[PDB]
């Protein structure tokens, strides 16, 4: 793989997205198999 | 269970049994 | 005898139609010049040589044993656990319910584990210079200086040749359904 | 000067001949733009699996394997989309092309032939000139296999039968 | 029970919601024909109602008289899971994300070009201060009492008071 | 200067043979961005779990503990039917042992600061079988085949227990196909 496009890859734009879009992607998967969860189950 | 590793007749239907039964259809 | 240029060595080719490698170095019993797909190249030969010898020697006892249960020759009492019949698939999974090749097996076993895997791993390591094959064994003393071929060729040729017997006979009782002769 | 298959056609510039197969056939100028290395290992795996196709319509249709039922292989694709096989063949390949994209950034980089991926295990070529050789008949072979599994393909779905019985009657 | 709130499962308009709300669906329910994609899709729509309300329910969840699920948040631990420990993952993972950015500003600090790093991020680098977070309170306290945390305020700028 | 392992991939830098288990395998990359002495102890730690585990899983259903909570032949239904202080016991002692036999150097910017502090070694000999000096790099091959093994064994362990709803040996005495 090319060495500048791995730099722009390392861009803050471009990894804010995915890193968001990552984290985005666990909270809609945690929320489709466990839904509805208002409180921590004791 | 008390069975064999292949050529089982009865509740006993093993990997083996299932490959020979698999190449003999 | 060991024959090199003649049965064995560099120069020799059985099946000229190809051509004999430039890995093989000659030295190896049986060396008769076939491999058409290199595998000398790149494998070690030791552990081959050994593998082929192991084979080999493996089919000359499933080719006496077959035979010699396929006929009608059997141990006192060794008819009645294991049937009166002669098919040999037979006589395998009826010596298996009664338990005789699992104790074949337990002690095949405990040999190849015990000293087979070590003389194997010794060989291959080079710490004993040890032969493919050589697991010392003469009781009863019949190669000293003879060692060299007619007796190590003599028993790769007859190894292969039985490999290829115990195949055959199998797969013709599988499509005839009768044990040889 | 001119290419050496079409006569009335100049040669492209980047058809020099260092690729096997190569006499001077590019009108359309797709080397003109492209990286040659880039078409060559598509040419080479567009052909292969090509190749393994018009195989599998021969023998997959002389012989199916026991534990499968029988049918087409056109209908083998939608058969198999719903029974998991097909899924599993889709993974593997695409196991296997991730390393495949490993392997085209080290031709890219020029450290790796457009089609050499290693793979000779049964040492069938020995020298350079039967290499050479040999990538000649696989650049045919992957061309002609490319025309012949979409005529397979298309002649299927006309006439709703398989290559060796169409073969028996018109 | 506390506040003069009842529980859930026993609060009949908790009951009068629950058969609302299945019963909304199923009057859109009734025009379609089963076995249409709508009609499945609204029998898992009741199915999923149904079950969050019997789950809530079994929680050990207060409703008010509006017939909703109300939280008690004032420490006691009987409705510990309402917030308080909701409230410590929170905090473990708010902790590791400052702590992992802060170990990353330090490291950018010792580069060649600190403001390259902050927009073009060495990602090996920023991976391996993302995998130091799990055990932040005890760096963090450790880097605290070392005199590493806290910086004096004589090398802190201000404006003229 | 090709890989041994993949001959069409160029040999990946910072692999020379040195450590145990190296046939030049690494077409992603990994030791050419990440360090090999955090890749080697990740790989000995999930191959030694896996080693325990692979272990486990065909031994909990041959031989129990008395009593019913661990009486489950299948290891994920063992997971939830073994007493919960247990083995929320067990999560607290496998942090401490992490936590001391690692010298309170766990993270990726600690760990390794000593430079006397080996990949993979922990200091763990309490029989000292280690006391030979040319068995050592035959036993370091030895223990990452076994790790290397037993994370494939056990991944597919779990995933088959997962399809067929049967424990491993009794899945192999009793099989049904999909
Ligand atoms: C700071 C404010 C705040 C807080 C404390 C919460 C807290 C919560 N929200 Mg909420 N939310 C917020 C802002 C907030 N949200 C905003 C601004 C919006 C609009 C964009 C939403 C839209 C929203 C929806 C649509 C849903 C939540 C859900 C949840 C619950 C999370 C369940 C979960 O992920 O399990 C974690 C599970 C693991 C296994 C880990 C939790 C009670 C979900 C829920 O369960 O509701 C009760 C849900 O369905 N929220
Ligand atoms: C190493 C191979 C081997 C050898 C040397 C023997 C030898 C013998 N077996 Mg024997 N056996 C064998 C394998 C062998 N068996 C196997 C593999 C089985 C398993 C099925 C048996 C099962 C078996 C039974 C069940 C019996 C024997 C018996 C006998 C004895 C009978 C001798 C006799 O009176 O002549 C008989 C000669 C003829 C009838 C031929 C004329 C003899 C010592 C018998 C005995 O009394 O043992 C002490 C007996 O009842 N064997
Ligand atoms: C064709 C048969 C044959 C021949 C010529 C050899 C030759 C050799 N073997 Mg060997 N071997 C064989 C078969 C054979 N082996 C088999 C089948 C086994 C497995 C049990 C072994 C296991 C073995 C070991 C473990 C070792 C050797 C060794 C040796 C070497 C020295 C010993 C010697 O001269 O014995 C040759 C002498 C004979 C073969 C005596 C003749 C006995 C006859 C053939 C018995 C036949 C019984 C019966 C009639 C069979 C027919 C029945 C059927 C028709 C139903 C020599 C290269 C030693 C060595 O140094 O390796 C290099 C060694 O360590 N061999
Ligand atoms: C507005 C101020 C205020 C504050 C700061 C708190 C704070 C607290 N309350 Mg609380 N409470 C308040 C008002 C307040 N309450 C009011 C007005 C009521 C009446 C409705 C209650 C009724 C109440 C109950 C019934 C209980 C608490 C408890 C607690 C403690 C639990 C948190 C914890 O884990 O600590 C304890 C743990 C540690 C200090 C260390 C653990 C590590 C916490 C100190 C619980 C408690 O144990 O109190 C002592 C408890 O059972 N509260
Ligand atoms: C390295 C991350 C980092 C850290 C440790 C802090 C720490 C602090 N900030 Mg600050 N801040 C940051 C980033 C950070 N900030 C950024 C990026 C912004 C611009 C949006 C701000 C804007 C900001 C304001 C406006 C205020 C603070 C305040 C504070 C203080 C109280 C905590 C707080 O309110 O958090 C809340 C923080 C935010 C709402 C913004 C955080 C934005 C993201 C989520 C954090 C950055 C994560 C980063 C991408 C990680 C990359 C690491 C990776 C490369 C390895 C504390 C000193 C408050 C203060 O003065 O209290 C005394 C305050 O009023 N901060
Ligand atoms: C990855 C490892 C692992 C895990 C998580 C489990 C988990 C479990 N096992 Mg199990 N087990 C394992 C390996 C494992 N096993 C191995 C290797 C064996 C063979 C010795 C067993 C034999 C076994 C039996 C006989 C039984 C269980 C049972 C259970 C369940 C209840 C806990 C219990 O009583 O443990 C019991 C644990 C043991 C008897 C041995 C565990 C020893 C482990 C491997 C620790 C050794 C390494 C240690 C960390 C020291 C290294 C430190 C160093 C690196 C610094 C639970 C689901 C019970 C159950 O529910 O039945 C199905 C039960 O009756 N286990
Ligand atoms: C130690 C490795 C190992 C072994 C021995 C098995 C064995 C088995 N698995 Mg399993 N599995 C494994 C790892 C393994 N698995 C892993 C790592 C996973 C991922 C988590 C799975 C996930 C899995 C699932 C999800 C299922 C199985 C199933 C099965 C069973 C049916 C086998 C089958 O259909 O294969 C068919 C495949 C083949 C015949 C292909 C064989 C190809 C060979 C290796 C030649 C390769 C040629 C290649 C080009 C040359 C390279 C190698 C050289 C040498 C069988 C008992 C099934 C089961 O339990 O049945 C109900 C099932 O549903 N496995
Ligand atoms: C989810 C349910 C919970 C399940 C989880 C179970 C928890 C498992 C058991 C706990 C095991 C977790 C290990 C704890 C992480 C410690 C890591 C660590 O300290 O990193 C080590 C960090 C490293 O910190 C770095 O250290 C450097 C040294 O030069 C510099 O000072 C740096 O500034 C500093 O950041 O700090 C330590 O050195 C401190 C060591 C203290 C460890 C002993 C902990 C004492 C036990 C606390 C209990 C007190 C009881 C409460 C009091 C009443
Ligand atoms: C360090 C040393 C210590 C030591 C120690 C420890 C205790 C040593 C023990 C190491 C042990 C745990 C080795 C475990 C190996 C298991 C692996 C190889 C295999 C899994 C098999 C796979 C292939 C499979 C599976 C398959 C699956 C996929 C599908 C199924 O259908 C079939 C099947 C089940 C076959 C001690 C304490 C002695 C002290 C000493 O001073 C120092
Ligand atoms: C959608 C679908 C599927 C499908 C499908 C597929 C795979 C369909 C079709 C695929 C392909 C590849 C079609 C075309 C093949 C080749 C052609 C036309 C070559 C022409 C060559 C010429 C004219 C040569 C000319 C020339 C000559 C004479 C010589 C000189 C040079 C030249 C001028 C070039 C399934 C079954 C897989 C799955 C699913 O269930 C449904
Ligand atoms: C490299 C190496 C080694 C090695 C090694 C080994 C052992 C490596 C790898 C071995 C194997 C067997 C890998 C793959 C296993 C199977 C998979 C992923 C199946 C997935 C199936 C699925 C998802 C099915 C899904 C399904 C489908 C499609 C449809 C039906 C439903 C369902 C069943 C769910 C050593 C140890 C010798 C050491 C050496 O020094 C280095």
């Amino acid at each position: 793989m090319d060495s500048n496009f791995l730099k722009y890859l390392s861009t803050a734009p471009v990894l804010f997205t995915v890193w968001l879009s990552f984290t985005a992607s666990f909270i809609i998967e945690a929320n489709r198999f466990f839904p509805d969860m208002l409180y921590f189950p004791m | 269970d008390g069975c064999g590793a292949y050529a089982n007749s009865g509740s006993c239907h093993t990997f083996l049994d299932e490959i020979g039964d698999a190449l003999k259809a | 005898l060991y024959k090199d240029g003649k049965m064995q060595g560099k120069g020799v080719n059985i099946i000229p139609v190809f051509a004999r490698p430039d890995s093989l170095d000659g030295t190896i019993p049986g060396d008769q010049g076939f491999d058409p797909f290199g595998f000398s190249s790149w494998v070690n030969m030791k552990f081959v040589s050994e593998a082929e010898i192991k084979h080999g020697r493996l089919a000359m006892l499933a080719f006496a044993g077959i035979m010699v249960e396929s006929i009608g020759i059997s141990f006192p009492g060794a008819t009645s656990i294991l049937g009166d019949s002669k098919d040999i698939f037979e006589i395998h999974n009826k010596a298996v319910e009664s338990g005789a090749m699992g104790q074949i097996l337990l002690w095949v076993g405990f040999i190849e584990a015990c000293v087979g895997v070590p003389a194997m791993n010794e060989m291959l390591s080079g710490e004993t210079s040890r032969m493919p094959g050589d697991f010392g064994f003469d009781p009863l003393g019949l190669g000293k200086g003879d060692k060299l071929a007619r007796k190590q060729l003599v028993e790769v040729t007859n190894g292969r040749l039985a490999m290829l017997a115990v195949s055959g006979i199998v797969h013709h009782t599988i499509i005839t359904g009768k044990g040889p002769l | 000067d001119f290419s050496a298959a079409v006569p009335f056609l100049k040669r492209p510039t980047n058809l020099d001949g260092q690729y096997i197969g190569d006499v001077g056939f590019d009108p359309l100028g797709f080397s003109d733009v492209f990286d040659l290395r880039v078409l060559r290992e598509a040419e080479l795996k567009h052909g292969r699996f090509a190749m393994l196709a018009t195989l599998g319509f021969i023998v997959q249709e002389l012989y199916t394997f026991p534990f499968f039922p029988k049918m087409a292989p056109v209908d083998a694709h939608d058969y198999f989309v719903k029974q998991g096989g097909g899924s599993q063949i889709i993974f593997w390949i695409s196991f296997v092309e991730l390393f495949g994209v490993v392997a085209l950034f080290e031709t890219l980089q020029g450290k790796r032939e457009p089609g050499d991926f290693a793979f000779d295990p049964l040492g069938l070529a020995k020298d350079e000139a039967t290499l050479e050789r040999y990538r000649l008949a696989e650049v045919k072979h992957a061309r002609l296999a490319m025309i012949a599994i979409g005529g397979f393909i298309h002649q299927y779905w006309v006439t709703k039968q398989t290559v060796l019985e169409q073969l028996g009657n018109f | 029970d506390v506040a003069g709130l009842t529980p859930c499962g026993e609060s009949k308009e908790f009951a009068r919601r629950l058969d609302g709300s299945v019963k909304k669906l199923q009057t859109r329910l009734k025009k379609y024909e089963a076995g249409t994609p709508p009609a499945l899709a609204l029998q898992k729509q009741i199915d999923k109602t149904k079950n969050r309300f019997d789950r809530y329910g079994k929680a050990g969840l207060l409703c008010g008289t509006d017939g909703l699920p109300h939280l008690i948040a004032d420490g006691r631990w009987s409705h510990s899971g309402e917030f308080v420990i909701p409230g410590l993952f929170f905090l473990y993972v708010a902790g590791w994300i400052g702590w992992v950015g802060r170990s990353y500003v330090l490291f950018a600090r010792t580069a060649d070009k600190p403001t390259e790093k902050e927009i073009i991020i060495d990602v090996p680098v920023a991976l391996s201060f993302v995998s130091t977070g799990f055990i932040w309170p005890f760096s963090a306290f450790k880097e605290f009492t070392s005199g590493n945390l806290i910086v004096p305020a004589d090398e802190i700028t201000v404006s003229p008071r | 200067a090709k890989s041994k392992a993949v001959p069409f991939l160029s040999q990946p830098e910072a692999l020379d043979g040195s450590m145990a288990g190296d046939v030049g395998f690494d077409p992603f990359g990994f030791s050419s961005n990440f360090d090999l002495k955090w890749l080697r102890e990740a790989e000995l730690k999930h191959g030694r779990i896996c080693m325990l585990a692979a272990t486990g899983c065909l031994v909990q259903e041959v031989v129990h503990l008395p009593g019913e909570a661990f009486s489950q032949k299948m290891a994920l239904n063992a997971w939830a039917a073994a007493p919960r202080g247990g083995m929320i016991s067990i999560l607290v002692a496998i942090g401490l042992i992490e936590l001391i036999s690692n010298r309170f150097a766990l993270t990726a910017t600690d760990m390794f600061a000593n430079p006397n502090r080996v990949p993979g070694d922990l200091g763990f000999d309490p029989l000292s079988l280690g006391g030979n000096g040319a068995n050592r790099a035959r036993m370091e091959l030895a223990e990452i085949t076994h790790g290397r093994a037993a994370m494939m064994g056990f991944s597919g362990m779990v995933h088959q227990m997962l399809v067929s709803k049967q424990a491993p040996i009794e899945q192999l005495m009793h099989f049904k196909a999909v």
